[PDB]
């Protein structure tokens, strides 16, 4: 990873074209909580649905989804896990999560820097609550951080960011958050056709992450 | 110190006092020696204070990783086995604790687990100083048929009866209920008050 | 290892080619228990086939199955049953063996991402009993994980795979799971060629591995 | 040396005095124990000085990049686990303190620290040479009614009689209030010395 | 604690009693002792817990993996030799405790292992406080000729004098038989119980 | 990194690329003080706002602006903080802030000197209160640095500068140097265009340092 | 050694060709037995005949015949005897010989996968006795193992393989099983060439390895 | 322990006992003491049994390796030299035993070495508890002429006598010859039991 | 060095020529002994003739010559007299001389197969008496070694050999073997070119090694 002429890292700019084939994924600030949403392409009645999910509980307090290198994703979010909890270790509560952000992206930052190494191809959307209140960041290849009150992740980003762009309201109630977040990955898909159930997981001020279970997810459907 | 933990038929219950001293110098009254560690798992602790308390840390820290690794929670023999290898593997720089841990997965379980990592299963079980005279009422009074009540005014009897004898134990007592249906449960100290006035106790 | 301008690992990709030439093996769950059968190349009758079996036993409940570079195979084979044992002696149990399949498939990964090694050429299947019940998952070059009701590796992969996507049934019994792992096997064999006698494993909860010895595995040809 | 740390409704109050010995010898009269080391933080630290000194550098530059890092001031508790941490883990070649950490952050606290790292959060505390002298005027005196101006006399009683009966305590009686309203606010020499005169002590 | 191993002409025979103490204190009336460490292989354990049940830990994982590897159990002797090897490696940091290794391959063996490495096969053994009790019924009584059935009564005594003679040695008698024909079977308490009363024995 | 025969380092020339690309910033030197404005490229509704932080604290009297590749820029914040704190550590204070700025400047100097590593795509300012005054100094990815009276950084550098060279004067009061300010910003814009509110702070000898609130910023546009 | 895009290790391929150039050399199994026999490259009358032997004794029940570059094959030789004295040592004996096999065969792995080194040109057969019975394996410079009935390494591999294949049969008497190798060897042959007197070695079961003397050699040319 | 080597015209014998205590407490009355380490090499080990269990393992896998290397057995002064630099090296953390190296190369020998890698060369020596009784015998009785009979005769009353005035001694004597012709051969203990028999002796 | 598709290692092969063009040297055993002759290329009248000799002790009962390139040979020879050392202080003598070669020749092994590093360009003829007999060995860049009843390196390599091979006749009395030796090196010389004084040593079973003086050489030519 060396600059080109312009200025551009372009291995990063690369890993960034396999986080755009992911499935896509979405997260939303409402009144007194954070949720996520994620599609799955989901490929054969073989598979078992219930397993390799999308949204990772990080601690019980925050959670991730990823979109691109499935398993690098996976090695972002064992870091994570282990980096929430040293925190915890350390100080006895992990009080602000911008920071345990910052280290996932700090990670990824120095994959961009050194020789004989890749840069992840992972985005990353972060979603819980800290003692600021409810928190929504997302994470790129090139570990750059942003703060959200809403954001996408995958494939279908650009479509689910417009529709929000124009749709989206703040402190919503979690019901009707929910079904603006479902009608904007539908706005995402392609001619005819279904969104055929996908994770919702969602967190309010005082309490731990809910994780709906499927017959939940499609009352919303 | 005195800590205890019970197990009946489908519940564990553990309780500890809470004074910290320095040779006969109470510092404080009120030391926390009772802990939840995962969904439905407590631990106790007596020794080194700073030393336990990094445990608890410690244990904090692993079994909420492990539940969501797993998605399940450890179960109890295998948070007896983890501390058990933990401590033996530095029993020459020891972390000079005796600890219990207590916690239902399918069956309800209490290990005692000592500075080296010694860790033995067992129905019931006490630590610290105040440990022997826990141990004369349980010996005397415990029924493996008792409901979680009686075990309740079973364990606030048998510490108070430590408290009497034991000066480097005293101050409220803590108890918790560990169950399947609400998992762990801190008893308010309310309670705890009232089954100490109702049982005709002290402290 | 290093990204392309659309986002694709090529020697990873390559080293999925080295895995498509391998024997195929399949896994599927059926009532209480899980089962695996490998097809293998036999090339001389002066080979000991008792031996370097494609199926191998990681601990008493758990075993995988692998396709591509042998010796590849046999390193991460190697890997995996040392990691389980770490767990046992940690733990006391293996309470999960996708966390198992986890490290294995993490193992894989980093020989994707560090420069100065190649990816390792295999896929696998791993099949057992933890405390969650019967369990199937894949891993590639890449430590990409799925768990399965049932799945193939090798050359035969797709029309094992399509077979099975047609003809699997949940929870059949065993003699039945097998007559359908050996039919869709067959099946994978496109010219008018013989199904020499395969390997075939399988464990029940509350019991441990056995292996089909010769003879029982011919009353299914 | 004598320190002590009190909470109120909405105030801590920390309290030294500032002699420092060599053995018999008193090398220095005017030796400072009490610091503040965040916005609304502050500790007091009694055993051996180099160590002490040291600590209060290492907590001054953590809380201050913290508090930067996370926008917000490390919650008391946090202060103590950090302490709690870094003690323990060298233990066998120890900072030989004893440190109160004293703060508002939802709520007053105060926290004594050993030096294997064992925290214990206390309505109030003492630690030094004189430190069983004030247990024994706070035993007695104190109430968790008291107003600011209450404690602050309260403290000084406290400290003025471990200085008559503790050779390793001396000097002038250094005060420190924190509340949310007001911040850390070190009370001026004068005004102490003005308690002094109307409680009817010396110094 | 009291162990034993005894080996007839196609069998094995190990057993323990289950009382921890520390000093004079009874913690634990039924830890175990006695563990099967493969297919054909049983192992005692006496001297340190902690060191002991990591061992039993290495000793399940290590000989499950070789005979994975190997597709044949570990050898007896192996056993011993593997062990040896591990405890002579640390030997100024040791493992403080003395090991029975039984079990069957081509024959019936049973070894001895101490904290040091060293070991030696014999026709019987006895390791803990309670061996030399053991080894005086043994000396008496064993017999080459006997069946299982009288071997199983043989050990009952031996270990019941024990108990009668050592405080550190106590609770449930324990007992395995090793064939190649049944494998590693521990016997049903409730066939001990009414064998120690056929025998009249107590405890 | 190595030289090319006219003496050039055409790697550090590309990360200097990398800085022109950055938001605009600018410090200035007044009356007893400095102050650094930042502008911001934020684009959405849906971004957080409060959560931006161009004007980084390095402690309560010294503050850096970036320019550049933003996770790059991170890390080395996160490098100037810690070393900002051992420096305090071994003395008790930060006398002279030039000392930092070198330390951060020579990170910057050994990541062109050594293989197997890339420059840092940044330019940073520093200013704050130390001994000596008042302190403003600038350092870029070759680890160039130099102290001044008033600069600028980032896409409109060019142009504020230039306003500067016309239009600053020393020692002027902290009103009217930010109103400087706020215009030498403004004049960096395109054909027809604010300027949203950018992000202000300043210092004076003997106080910490402020930051400007939303409705404070206001004022001055 | 990377992958092509067809999944080959072409660097290992070629490490082939070395073994290729090698002096033939087979084993086979025979009742309660296992031997070696190697064809020696012996030019020159000024060479000491009775010396660097084609056919190494690993221990007194386990030798082992190499083809391929020399040195090399030393370093493995080396390595194996090593290797089996510390199996002897940690257990007391070497109950099966395949682990000593697979411990070569990781080693020669290793060099296929690890930038900075080429892979060992070397083939190996190991034979021997232990706790199953009579064991014959080979090694190739991938590490890949297989154990077989009868096999070869060398030039004139292939016609010693397809002759074996033609005339082995299981449970020869050790006279017929070396009278059947000489031949085999013998049709590897080139026109009108004759074969000078080869190295064999013998084990059967309850016995140490012997190494048969040039007279009873030259009693079957 | 008592062990024995002697050198006569074309041979080395060696001998020990077998008896292996804790203290006062016989542990096993048939350990073994004598080993063949190569071809025309024997090594007899008295000290700490885990130390010299270890060392026999070392020496008969060098030795092996060794003669594989070389195509020629390891010259017996070469086996005692590289006993002496292993021993020595780590004589701080030593292997606590007392060694005899006895074998043929173009010469018999014996060799004598320490746990801090003294070696010496001599005709005949003995090590173990017993030993200074063993020299006694030999002092008295030891000639160089002695046949291979006589001299297997002198090395069971040498031990037999240590046995007598030991307690650290007992057993079963097992007894090797080494020659040129035969190499090492271990003597059946019918034989041995014959002559002792025969010599008038007891054990 | 790495595998050509052919399976040679050109960089070997090309240190191999660095050997050829050496001065000559050659080994021969006579009746129990052993001698070393080499030709020195005198280059000038303001050399010191008599240092940087070709035959080098490595202790009193080995010797070796060497050709090729002279400061590898050096640091060659110098590993050799330490190897020698090491293996005398660890059993006390040096039993068999083709150990201490192979130490050698596996020290050039090592520098064929890790990267990092060339080969060394250097092949040496090793002589020596040991417990076996007198021993003759050569060994070359690849560290492969031979043991031999004569041999030669160098430019006359081929031309010696020949001339041994039809000549050489086993247990020659010393003075008929140096004779031989003497020929057989002025026959790999260009016609009309003079021998000059070469350097002799010989070391008999029972004695240490004897450098022939200037004036014995010289009854020779």
């Amino acid at each position: 990873t060396v600059f080109s002429p312009d200025g551009r890292l372009f291995q990063v700019e690369y890993a960034r074209e396999a986080v755009k084939k992911g499935s896509t994924a979405l997260g939303m600030k409402f009144a007194n909580g954070v949720l996520l949403i994620s599609d799955k392409k989901v490929r054969s009645r073989l598979i078992e649905q219930n397993s390799i999910e999308k949204i990772q509980l990080i601690d019980d307090y925050v959670a991730a989804v990823t979109s691109g290198l499935v398993a690098d994703a996976r090695v972002l979010v064992d870091f994570a896990r282990i980096s929430a909890q040293q925190e915890k270790v350390t100080y006895g509560s992990l009080v602000n999560i911008e920071n345990l952000v910052k280290r996932v992206a700090d990670q990824m930052q120095q994959y961009t820097q050194y020789g004989g190494v890749r840069p992840y191809g992972v985005s990353l959307i972060f979603a819980g609550i800290d003692q600021i209140g409810p928190r929504l960041f997302d994470c790129d290849p090139a570990g750059t951080i942003n703060e959200y009150k809403a954001t996408a992740i995958g494939s279908g980003k650009d479509a689910v960011v417009s529709f929000l762009e124009r749709e989206y309201k703040e402190n919503l109630p979690e019901k009707e958050a929910v079904t603006l977040g479902i009608k904007a990955l539908k706005s995402s898909l392609e001619e005819g056709e279904e969104l055929k159930a996908p994770e919702i997981a969602s967190i309010t001020v005082g309490n731990k992450y809910r994780i709906y279970d499927q017959e939940e997810v499609k009352k919303f459907l | 110190t005195t800590t205890v933990g019970i197990t009946l038929k489908d519940a564990v219950i553990m309780a500890t006092e809470r004074r910290v001293t320095m040779e006969n110098f109470i510092m404080h009254k009120n030391g926390k020696k009772l802990f939840q560690i995962d969904t439905y798992t407590g631990m106790t602790i007596a020794g080194l204070v700073g030393d336990a308390q990094v445990l608890v840390r410690y244990m904090k820290a692993e079994l909420e990783l492990y539940r969501l690794q797993r998605r399940v929670n450890m179960p109890i023999e295998a948070v007896a086995t983890l501390l058990s290898n933990m401590l033996n593997q530095v029993k020459y720089m020891p972390y000079m604790v005796q600890l219990l841990v207590g916690g239902i997965d399918t069956a309800p379980h209490v290990f005692s687990i000592d500075a080296a990592g010694g860790s033995v299963e067992d129905i019931y079980a006490s630590t610290g100083s105040g440990s022997p005279f826990v141990y004369g009422v349980l010996e005397s009074q415990y029924s493996e048929k008792m409901t979680v009540d009686e075990g309740v005014d079973l364990v606030i009897r048998a510490i108070s009866a430590a408290k009497q004898r034991d000066s480097a134990s005293g101050g409220m007592i803590d108890v918790a209920v560990i169950t399947r249906k609400d998992g762990y449960v801190q008893l308010p100290t309310d309670q705890i008050e009232s089954r100490i006035r109702k049982l005709g106790l002290i402290l």
